[PDB]
């Protein structure tokens, strides 16, 4: 049943309050907490997101963090921002200067108590907690360090329970913060051992559709932002409508990792702002990617499809059925039926949509790039000096890189696997 | 006397239920608050329809069923539906997570939690039987409640039961209408696990019911509630005969003395006609004969098969409604000199018919033509064994790369149990080769 | 035996993962002494 949100860092909370200003239109609540909608459809699974407060008012089961108090002041001014509880936002006064150590081990772990002591105060009054979505950057430093301590945090406490990422990743296009993809490093060394599923959003690929398709010469993190909370709507309709496939977070796991550490998803979504044979041939375009990877460079493991709207059932049928015959090359013959479809009758102002989710052996173009980017810096040592003044050896970055080289490892080797 | 209570796990059984126990209350003019006009012995009596229903003293008509769901979504939807008072609510059972289509949660982590209850309910309904025959399981192989709860409570029912009769309705997955990829596991544990706890087991194929409505009744993609409305009459016609009474009228335990020639070999494959639209039904009266050709067609059957491929061991023909001996005798003359009927050398040649003379019903709001007579066979073919290579074949495929094995060793599971269930299935598929060979 | 043996696995692999998850807060102790005797 219930889901608990948090939000770490600047990235993390513009992403996230978006997020609660999307979903919160498509159930039908108000910047006030009122239900003011036209369908049964949008309150059955409200409870998922949602408490229900005194006066049928619905607040966002959401936890508002960062070591910087300025992201979260702009989020009570944003259109939704009254909507959150007053007692949900955990803020420090120190910042973390894009440092991951500073947010993993010193600032951060100053801080993570009075965060536990909120996630704890949600958990306890869950009828029974499904477990815990985190929205944040991989290229900072609350968001990427202390993210990936709480995640830590949470386990210990909920080990049962299953953890969700939706994970920034950097982008030289965007940011020219040049110490990113030590801070994305360290941050993949904790996601690979300690969340069950993550969606990789990352800013290359957001940037490039903005640029190339969408014809903004000059993307904004607005004009990002929209791309992300598109995705983030399209990959928690199952979870938040009535519906067959993928209603849970463990059954969307079980379906989508069949190795504890290769649980990092590439999201697609189209139209980029239509019939069904447009929309199925568009969700499968390396164009569509939220991750800046080409899947014919790979294999599919496994695939969950969402369509959204008004259309014909044996038609979406018979072209998700054409896609994996005329791509069969691109999807493993070892794991059989690896592609789930949803269809739900609601859609986002579209009439139709489809949101792709891959778990896509050529996800590891994105690791490549992260380590080849960390190598560069770290052979001359550059800026080390940030991280071991706050105690860490240079020993943890070299674990760092190995772990993620060893991740690229086991792809290639699922890539290269046969049937005979 | 005779008593059979009704075992509904997960939500392809639950929902299964709700089609059946609809369909049973229509057939015997029993109404949504549980009344039966007709029945004149108020509070009791040993009338064929008191196998199948319990009787208040304030002339209520209770199925003899419990529903067991490890979450309450869809157990919900019986508690607030048409026939919420047909059911006292200690009969729906309901935990507050699922399985997560893990076979070892539904049998250990989840599981563990809800089956000693489940257990008190059942013995509760077993202590108002002056005869209790035995019980009716419906699950799905796929699910994790359908599959590792199911296993659960048979191993659990053969110790504080022994040796009465449990007879599964076993839904076999399909791509078409599939929720899971780990299916083909969940498939072959519960089988492995139920095998010696099972006297007779139909399997229904979601793809062969999924092409019946797509075929016969020009639905275009056909939703549960279609399925599951064909499923009914299949299941009606075979507890038909523990239901009404009729001279012709013969016991299901006297078919299963001849479809199970060994303990392990319980599994018959069922054909069921016609199955006609109202707007093809008009004016085309189906005879006696038509409907018995008709379960000679791979196309009626409820597991996809080619039972021309292989040897029967056993062939039963339950009909209903407007028949006579006449007429099915001169319509199995006919199909004898034109069909690929080849028997094993062990086993006599004869069809076994019952008929049960009330007449099919049909739910309104239904697919299905209401006709005047209808039929179920039930054969032992070697050919069901095809069924089990398939899901063997995609068990192999994932577990040679241990594919989602680390979400069942997670919950406390072994490899072994893997290596063991698939070995149980290598045996079975060559049990069914071997019982098909020629006598020296 | 077999609901006996699962409950052992079961509470085998959850000790493994507190094992790994106390040597975790156990290394950020050794960060947070290490910047300390840096200064
Ligand atoms: C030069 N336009 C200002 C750029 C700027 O403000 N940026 C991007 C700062 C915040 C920044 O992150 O500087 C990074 C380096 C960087 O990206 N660039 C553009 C940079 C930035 C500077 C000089 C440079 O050399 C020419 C370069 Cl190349 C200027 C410097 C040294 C800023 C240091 C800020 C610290 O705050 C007190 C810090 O944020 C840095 C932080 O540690 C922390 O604990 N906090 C460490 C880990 C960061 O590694 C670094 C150094
Ligand atoms: N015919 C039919 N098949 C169904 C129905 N509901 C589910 N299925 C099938 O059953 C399998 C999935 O198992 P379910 O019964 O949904 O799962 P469950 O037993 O509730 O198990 P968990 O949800 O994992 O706890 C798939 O093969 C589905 O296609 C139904 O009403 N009718
Ligand atoms: N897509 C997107 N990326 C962002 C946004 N804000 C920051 N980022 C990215 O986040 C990374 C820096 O992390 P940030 O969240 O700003 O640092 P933190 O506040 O210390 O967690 C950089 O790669 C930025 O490009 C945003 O609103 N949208
Ligand atoms: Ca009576
Ligand atoms: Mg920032
Ligand atoms: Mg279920």
């Amino acid at each position: 049943r219930e889901i608990v949100h948090i939000q770490a860092g600047q990235c993390g909370n513009q992403i996230g309050a978006k997020f609660w200003e999307v979903i919160s239109d498509e159930h039908g609540i108000d910047p006030t907490g009122s239900y003011h909608g036209d369908s049964d459809l949008q309150l059955e699974r409200i409870n998922v997101y949602y408490n229900e407060a005194a006066g049928n008012k619905y607040v966002p089961r959401a936890i508002l963090v960062d070591l910087e108090p300025g992201t979260m002041d702009s989020v009570r001014s944003g259109p939704f921002g009254q909507i959150f509880r007053p007692d949900n936002f955990v803020f420090g006064q120190s910042g973390a200067g894009n440092n991951w150590a500073k947010g993993h081990y010193t600032e951060g772990a100053e801080l993570v108590d009075s965060v536990l002591d909120v996630v704890r105060k949600e958990s306890e009054s869950c009828d029974c907690l499904q477990g815990f979505q985190l929205t944040h950057s991989l290229g900072g430093g609350t968001g990427s360090g202390m993210g990936t301590l709480l995640i830590s945090k949470i386990r210990e406490e909920y080990p049962d329970r299953i953890m969700n990422t939706f994970s920034v990743v950097p982008s030289p296009k965007v940011s020219d913060t040049v110490v990113e993809p030590y801070n994305a490093t360290l941050s993949v060394h904790q996601l690979v051992e300690n969340t069950d599923e993550t969606y990789c959003i990352d800013n290359e690929a957001l940037y490039d559709i903005c640029f190339r398709t969408l014809k903004l010469t000059t993307p904004t993190y607005g004009d990002l932002n929209h791309l992300v909370s598109a995705t983030m709507s399209g990959v928690t309709t199952c979870l938040r409508f009535p519906g067959q496939l993928n209603a849970d977070l463990r059954k969307l796991a079980v379906n989508m990792v069949p190795f504890p550490r290769l649980h990092f998803f590439m999201p697609g979504f189209a139209p980029l702002t239509l019939t069904v044979p447009e929309l199925t041939q568009q969700m499968f375009d390396a164009k569509n990617m939220m991750a800046a990877c080409d899947p014919r460079h790979g294999r599919y493991l496994t695939v969950a499809a969402v369509f959204r709207g008004r259309m014909s059932m044996k038609e979406v049928d018979e072209q998700m059925l054409n896609v994996q015959n005329k791509n069969s090359s691109y999807f493993v013959e070892w794991i059989p039926n690896n592609v789930k479809t949803a269809v739900c009758d609601i859609p986002p102002g579209l009439k139709m949509s489809a949101t792709f989710i891959g778990n896509s052996t050529a996800i590891q173009e994105l690791f490549k790039r992260i380590s080849e980017q960390f190598t560069a810096m770290f052979r001359r040592k550059a800026f080390l000096h940030w991280y071991t003044g706050e105690g860490m050896d240079e020993m943890e970055f070299t674990e760092a890189e190995s772990n993620m080289n060893d991740l690229v490892s086991e792809y290639q080797q699922y890539q290269d696997a046969t049937a005979d | 006397m005779r008593e059979c209570i009704s075992i509904h796990v997960g939500q392809a059984g639950v929902q299964i239920g709700n089609a059946c126990w609809e369909l049973y209350c229509l057939e015997h003019g029993i109404q949504p608050d549980g009344q039966m006009p007709s029945d004149k012995t108020i509070g009791g009596g040993d009338d064929s329809f008191n196998t199948f229903f319990s009787e208040t003293g304030a002339g209520k008509h209770v199925p003899r069923a419990v529903f067991v769901d490890l979450e309450p979504t869809v157990i919900d939807e019986v508690r607030t539906g048409t026939y919420r008072q047909l059911f006292h609510p200690e009969q729906l059972i309901t935990g507050k997570e699922d399985a997560a289509n893990n076979y070892a949660r539904g049998h250990y982590t989840i599981g563990k939690e809800i089956i000693d209850l489940v257990l008190d309910r059942i013995r509760k309904l077993a202590d108002q039987c002056t005869g209790l025959q035995g019980f009716l399981v419906f699950h799905s192989f796929g699910g994790g409640t359908g599959s590792g709860f199911t296993s659960l409570l048979m191993e659990r029912l053969s110790v504080d039961y022994g040796k009465k009769s449990k007879l599964e309705f076993s839904i076999y997955p399909a791509p078409q209408v599939s929720t899971a990829v780990v299916e083909p596991y969940n498939s072959i544990l519960t089988t492995h696990t139920t095998l010696e706890h099972s006297d007779c087991a139909f399997m229904v194929d979601n793809e062969a019911i999924y092409d019946i409505c797509r075929r016969n009744l020009d639905i275009e993609r056909p939703t549960y509630t279609n399925l599951n409305r064909l499923i009914s009459q299949i299941v009606s016609s075979i507890t038909a005969s523990l239901r009404f009474d009729g001279a012709l009228n013969v016991d299901l335990t006297e078919f299963q003395t001849n479809l199970v020639p060994y303990p392990r070999i319980h599994f018959p494959l069922a054909t069921y006609a016609p199955v006609i639209s109202a707007e093809k039904a008009y004016h085309e009266q189906l005879s006696v004969a038509e409907i018995t050709n008709a379960c000679f067609e791979p196309a009626n059957q409820m597991v996809k098969c080619d039972p021309r491929h292989g040897k029967y061991m056993a062939c039963c023909l339950l009909y209903r409604g407007d028949v006579v001996p006449k007429d099915v005798n001169a319509a199995i003359a006919t199909i004898k000199t034109k069909r690929s009927i080849q028997f094993v050398d062990w086993c006599p040649t004869g069809f076994k018919v019952g008929i049960n003379y009330q007449p099919p019903t049909v739910v309104p709001g239904g697919d299905l033509a209401k006709v005047q007579r209808a039929v179920c066979m039930l054969s032992n073919t070697t050919a069901i064994a095809e069924a089990w290579a398939r899901l063997d074949h995609k068990f192999d495929l994932m577990y040679a790369k241990r594919a989602f094995v680390h979400w069942y060793v997670g919950e406390g599971m072994e490899e072994g149990e893997f290596s063991e269930a698939r070995e149980d299935m290598a045996a079975l598929e060559k049990d069914y080769e071997e019982v098909g060979v020629d006598s020296v | 035996q077999k609901m006996e043996s699962n409950k052992e696995n079961r509470e085998a692999h959850l000790a493994a993962m507190l094992e790994r998850l106390q040597e975790k807060d156990k290394h950020a102790e050794e960060v947070r002494k290490n910047k300390e005797l840096k200064e």
